[PDB]
RNA sequence: GGCUACGUAGCUCAGUUGGUAGAGCACAUCACUCAUAAUGAUGGGGUCACAGGUUCGAAUCCCGUCGUAGCCACCA
RNA sequence: AAAGAAUUGCUAGUAAUACGUAAAUUAGUAUGUUACGGUGAAUAUUCUAACUGUUUCGCACUAAUCACUCAUCACGCGUUGAA
RNA sequence: GAAAGAAUUAAAUUAAUAUAAUGGUAUAACUGUGCGAUAAUUGUAACACAAACGAGUGAAACAAGUACGUAAGUAUGGCAUAAUGAACAAAUAACACUGAUUGUAAAGGUUAUUGAUAACGAAUAAAAGUUACGCUAGGGAAGGGUAAUAUAGCGAAAGAGUAGAUAUUGUAAGCUAUGUUUGCCACCUUCGACUCAACAUUUCCUCUUGGUUGUAAAAGCUAAGAAGGGUUUGACUGUUCGUCAAUUAAAAUGUUACGUGAGUUGGGUUAAAUACGAUGUGAAUCAGUAUGGUUCCUAUCUGCUGAAGGAAA
RNA sequence: AUAUAUUUUAGUAAUAGAUAAAAAUAUGUACAGUAAAAUUGUAAGGAAAACAAUAAUAACUUUCUC
RNA sequence: CAAUCUCUAAUUGGUAGUUUUGAUGGUCAUUAUCAGCAAAAGUAUCUGAAUAAGUCCAUAAAUAAAUAUAUAAAAUU
RNA sequence: AUAAUUGAGGUCCCGCAUGAAUGACGUAAUGAUACAACAACUGUCUCCCCUUUAAGCUAAGUGAAAUUGAAAUCGUAGUGA
RNA sequence: AAUAUUUAAAAUCAAAUAUAUAUAUAUUUGUUAAUAGAUAAUAUACGGAUCUUAAUAAUAAGAAUUAUUUAAUUCCUUGGAAUAUUAUAUUUUAAAAUAUAAAUACUGAAUAUCUAAAUAUUAUUAUUAUA
RNA sequence: UAGCCUUUAUAAAUAAUAAUUAUUAUAUAAUAUAUUAUAUAAAGAAUGGUACAGCAAUUAAUAUAUAUUAGGGAACUAGUUUUUUAAUAAUAUUAAAUCUCGAAAUAUUUAAUUAUAUAUAAUAAAGAGUCAGAUUAUGUGCGAUAAGGUAAAUAAUCUAAAGGGAAACAGCCCAGAUUAAGAUAUAAAGUUCCUAAUAAAUAAUAAGUGAAAUAAAUAUUAAAAU
């Protein structure tokens, strides 16, 4: 006799966070094998595709016109963006920093080149 | 001629599956299409294999050759490879040889169909019959009056069901791609898109 | 991973201490014979194992790898 | 690029000759045949194979050594032993 | 009206992707071309995915430097998912950290690199068999289920039957029953003979009956009812079986822990002895052959065969 | 026309285009483009060598012109 | 010479201590892809694989490409 | 050979897988060896019967054993580790 | 009557529900039975008895099987109303009239409630003497 | 070792569990062809590719007095027709573990809201046991659409669960024993007797069919509808 008994496991490839879910930078939000989904808004993409997120947001599935026949995921920025956002209206941008209120935390800002 | 024997290039063994209870009401390959009388099953869905299918071909040709112009149209092909391990062998250790062709039947489908030119039905009536006391399922003789099987107990007629254009209907209420799509075409995108 | 010493012709084998393309060998043709062979003579093919240097001059020395195996190392 | 084992002719006007000449056969064709002259040599008997006549000895051969002839093995049909 | 350009629409990812298969890829991840050959770089890497640990995967950002690009920017190897191996012990360098009295040293550490443990989380640098002379600890880490096979039946009837499928026969395929065979499963850890048999009926004989151009008669053949009675003795073999001989009305087929070893036997199967053929380097071994060869039991209960006592008559 | 001198040419070798599915540098970056099959043909050429051809121009910009 | 002591080497079932994986009648043990897998993920068995893997690919196509030819300058001549 | 022989002896040789001191082959004698045949004999058997003694049984005396969760311990069918 | 199919509510018709509503639309429901085939071994084996009704004749039985149902029956919107039934009482001549009731089928667990008791926790009290 | 269990605690604590809202369309009304409110309909934010459904592309199967490409025959005087042989096309019809162009429900799953707080998650410090599982139902692999078989997936029970029902019964149908009590509601299952509890209605059966473990093709006899 011979038998084929061998097999690989499965590789853990769903979408690892969902619509409306809240997000922090480098999470990841989708893992597959190719672009199933694109990296839309605030989101980056990486070797094996797996889309993480850039910002601090909230995890949007959509469409967008511009690219059809593509699915896309994005990070709203807030609860309250539709994050195939307007076109021609500005970017919502996170300036994400803080001031040194410090002062000798602020010094040494300034003297670090 | 290939029909109980297909001619599949990588030729491999098959998982068991089931033999497909259609609850959704397909009346597919339960229509008389090619001739005037047929052969269909009547009861449960089942499995027959090849050998059965050309005995019972067989049983209905002696019927058929005689006739002017006579034609037997074999309605389903044996497309299921059967494998089997033998009675003697211990359980497990791999699986077994092949060994047949196997053809799986819905409970409403049609097997055969004839039409001579000086065929009378009462002798395409005896003919069928013959031929389903070599079948494993239980059969029935089928005009083109006579109406489609369904269920084990339930009938339809094709004519009846609804015709429809479905562009139409996704175009009254569209998918979400398709919006998309149509939005794209639309030119503050198509514009603007910078390809 | 390092170190060897061998691989000429279809077969067997020379040749080797440099100024060589040579042997019989089994194989196909005639040859003397009632006929057939044994025996006599026709010729046969070598990149002298892939492939580069030193002497007008190396198949033979210095070798770049190929083939098949030895040997050492490492062997926790 | 004067030719391997082997093998042919020839002792004198012979062989040899890159010496020529003629006829027979033809309507026509000689590297063949049959004939003619010209010039003209070298060598030499003792040993062995063959083959003719002589002889010695032998001879189971006589269609005469392609003679005759011996045994197994194989094929059939008897006979008689052993058991 | 014409020419040129910009292109758009439709189709396509069936080609091509260093390589399997899958997902992705024309907005190309595919292909061509310039430069380059650098990011197949150096320190910190949060946070996620995955996840027992060991590991694995994606990766924002900060800092040093590099390449291409007018710029925006992109590059921490390859469209992605394989391409791998712990410690210990050695080895090579760099580091300037320790330097066993002090100074050197040795030796150890840090950082980088090296070769394999494929039984692939790797027990050692280094290990095969045999026992029917065996031993200890434990585990069970024919009956039951099934009915493929087997046996029997049914439906339909190709076809034999001098003619007519259905007197008799009945391919291959169809639908069942049985638990009598050979299997499968793993809940559950002795063949034959003798003796005595009980039960079944799917009846071999005997009784009744239907059919039989294939019942003239007589012998038969086939089918229905029928389990009352009956159903073998020898040669060979351990055999059941089988071959034969002689009979019989007939020499039916099963079930009963393939009935019956606290009833008998022990020929077969079987351990120790031994030999043979084969296998093995060998000890020994065998879906082998042969000679020899170990269990016993006064019956408590049930049950059955007989026999009493007591009793409510 | 011819002699010498001093030079020059002739080492004769493919890409001529940001080349684009013959083969060749498989990682970076910048710029650009589209494959395949099938079909109709064509010297040897044949089922199978190579080359050609094979979806639609509405609107827009520029140019010439009635 | 040989014998004995000490060191060193060859040989050894003569003799002693050990061992003889897990899964199977030589084959499987690690990794990847699909199905099985039942529209998240995961998912087994001596399940089916035209299964595939223990890799492969790099230091290279160079040099030259602005002040130049006789003479004189050096505000580019 | 037997009415009838998977046994025995003789003979043949596709010796699955004989063979010469793991000796080869054929004999005389021997053997509580193994197998087979003939004779004779018989209770081995057809087919058992009768008899004898020691037990068995009863009475008297002495007085075991293995075993035993507890037991007020029937048949059948069904069920059920 | 005869021949030949089908055994069906898809269509079709009928009935019911929901949206505008004397109609339309949408949905839901309604389409055979018996026998034979039939079958092994301790003993019939629905768990057992036994169960298919019958006038004369009962103050009285009439599936204890299968299928669709109800809780007396019929309309109206679980509820009321009417109808007869059954039982009883009263009055009149064994009958008639009047009225009261029954209509909530029942059994059924160590389920739940009630009824009491115990412990533990949470939240309130009372009495007695980290109060 | 993780998973599941226990003890003791911790909070700028509800982060847990369950559902709703979220969407699309219609009608009506009010503002500026858009927005809000109300009502209704629609398996109704996001993710998905199984059933079903389908034959597109891939892989397979069938048919054409249809067309083309050649071949084998065949009749008249190389040309031509017919009866065709395969392939390709066209048209029609079909199916698949590794086909899904359509496509559910269950599912995964997010925010806020409401409801569960005599309740959950998370964290901290500590103790375990377990790693032989079984059956039932559904969807599969293996087996023969065999097994009280084997292998896993989901749920439940048994395991460790007594009580009622299923004749008897680990796993089925109900239901979770703190101790009693026994009036009332009951569950599953029952109500001729054994045995706690019953009366009716309308049909059908006559075979003891059947009456708590449904046996098939087929045959005969009826019965309806056309
Ligand atoms: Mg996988
Ligand atoms: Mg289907
Ligand atoms: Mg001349
Ligand atoms: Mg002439
Ligand atoms: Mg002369
Ligand atoms: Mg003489
Ligand atoms: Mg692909
Ligand atoms: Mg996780
Ligand atoms: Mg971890
Ligand atoms: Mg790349
Ligand atoms: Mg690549
Ligand atoms: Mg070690
Ligand atoms: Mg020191
Ligand atoms: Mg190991
Ligand atoms: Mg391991
Ligand atoms: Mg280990
Ligand atoms: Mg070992
Ligand atoms: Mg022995
Ligand atoms: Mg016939
Ligand atoms: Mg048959
Ligand atoms: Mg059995
Ligand atoms: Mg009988
Ligand atoms: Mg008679
Ligand atoms: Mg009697
Ligand atoms: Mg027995
Ligand atoms: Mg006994
Ligand atoms: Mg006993
Ligand atoms: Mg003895
Ligand atoms: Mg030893
Ligand atoms: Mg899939
Ligand atoms: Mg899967
Ligand atoms: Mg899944
Ligand atoms: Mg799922
Ligand atoms: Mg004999
Ligand atoms: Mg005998
Ligand atoms: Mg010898
Ligand atoms: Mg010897
Ligand atoms: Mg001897
Ligand atoms: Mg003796
Ligand atoms: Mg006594
Ligand atoms: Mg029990
Ligand atoms: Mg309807
Ligand atoms: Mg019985
Ligand atoms: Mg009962
Ligand atoms: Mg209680
Ligand atoms: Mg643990
Ligand atoms: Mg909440
Ligand atoms: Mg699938
Ligand atoms: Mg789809
Ligand atoms: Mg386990
Ligand atoms: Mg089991
Ligand atoms: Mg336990
Ligand atoms: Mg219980
Ligand atoms: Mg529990
Ligand atoms: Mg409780
Ligand atoms: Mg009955
Ligand atoms: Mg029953």
């Amino acid at each position: 006799s011979r038998t084929s008994m061998k097999d690989s496991a499965g590789r853990r490839l769903g979408p690892k966070k969902y619509e409306g879910q809240d997000v922090s930078t480098g999470e990841i939000i989708m893992r597959q094998r190719g672009t199933k989904f694109y990296p839309g808004e605030n989101v980056g993409i990486g070797k094996d595709h797996s889309i993480f997120a850039l910002e601090p947001g909230v995890v949007r599935y959509y469409l967008d016109p511009f690219h059809p026949k593509r699915k896309f995921i994005g990070v709203a920025l807030r609860r309250d963006l539709k994050l195939p956002s307007p076109h021609f209206e500005p970017t919502v941008r996170r300036f994400g920093r803080f001031e040194l209120t410090n002062k000798r935390a602020a010094y040494k800002e300034e003297n670090s080149i | 001629k290939h029909e109980y024997a297909p001619r599949f290039k990588i030729v491999q063994k098959k998982q068991k599956g089931r033999v497909p209870v259609r609850t959704g009401g397909s009346i597919k390959g339960s229509t008389l299409q090619f001739g005037k009388y047929g052969l269909r099953l009547k009861s449960e869905g089942i499995r027959i294999s090849a050998q059965q299918l050309k005995e019972a071909d067989n049983a209905i040709m002696r019927y058929v050759r005689p006739l002017n112009n006579g034609h037997l149209w074999r309605r389903l092909c044996t497309n299921v490879a059967v494998c089997i391990k033998g009675n003697e062998t211990r359980m497990g250790k791999g699986k077994g040889g092949f060994d047949h062709w196997m053809v799986r039947v819905p409970t409403g489908k049609i097997l055969f169909e004839i039409n001579g030119d000086d065929l009378h039905e009462k002798v395409a009536r005896e003919a069928f019959r013959k031929a389903g006391t070599k079948l494993p399922g239980v059969y029935e003789f089928v005009s083109l009056d006579s109406l489609v099987r369904v269920g084990l107990h339930s009938f339809k007629n094709p004519k009846d069901d609804p015709v429809k254009n479905f562009y139409d209907e996704n175009a009254k209420k569209p998918s979400k791609k398709y919006l998309n799509i149509l939005k794209s075409q639309e030119p503050q995108y198509k514009l603007f898109r910078g390809r």
